[PDB]
């Protein structure tokens, strides 16, 4: 069940590649300014767009 | 759950010559959000006077 998983699970299996896809990922990090009124942050970890 | 009762036993632990203690406690929640309240809102879970 972790993302390693799925990867190996198809080069044992598929010897082929794959790759899945969640929001986090590795890419992390943030370059902008936002102006709000006391959000609830329980969007925090929940995207906006 | 949090026993101002059980606190108490320590403090009077600490000297031997205390002769007595008491307290008034205030539970404190501070809020990073004021102008919206988490739109779910606050709880303490444990109710509180009017005011």
């Amino acid at each position: 069940g972790i993302e390693a998983s799925y990867k190996f699970l198809f080069k044992v299996l598929y010897n082929e590649e794959v790759e899945i896809e969640i929001e986090s990922g590795a890419g992390t990090e943030y370059d902008i300014i936002v102006q709000s009124d006391s959000l609830t942050e329980d969007l925090v970890g929940q995207t906006i767009y | 759950s949090f026993a101002k009762s059980k606190m108490l036993t320590y403090v009077d632990d600490a000297d031997h010559s205390v002769i007595g203690s008491s307290a008034t406690i205030q539970m404190v929640r501070e809020v990073q959000n004021f102008y919206k309240t988490p739109e779910a809102g606050i709880k303490y879970n444990n109710q509180i006077k009017d005011r």
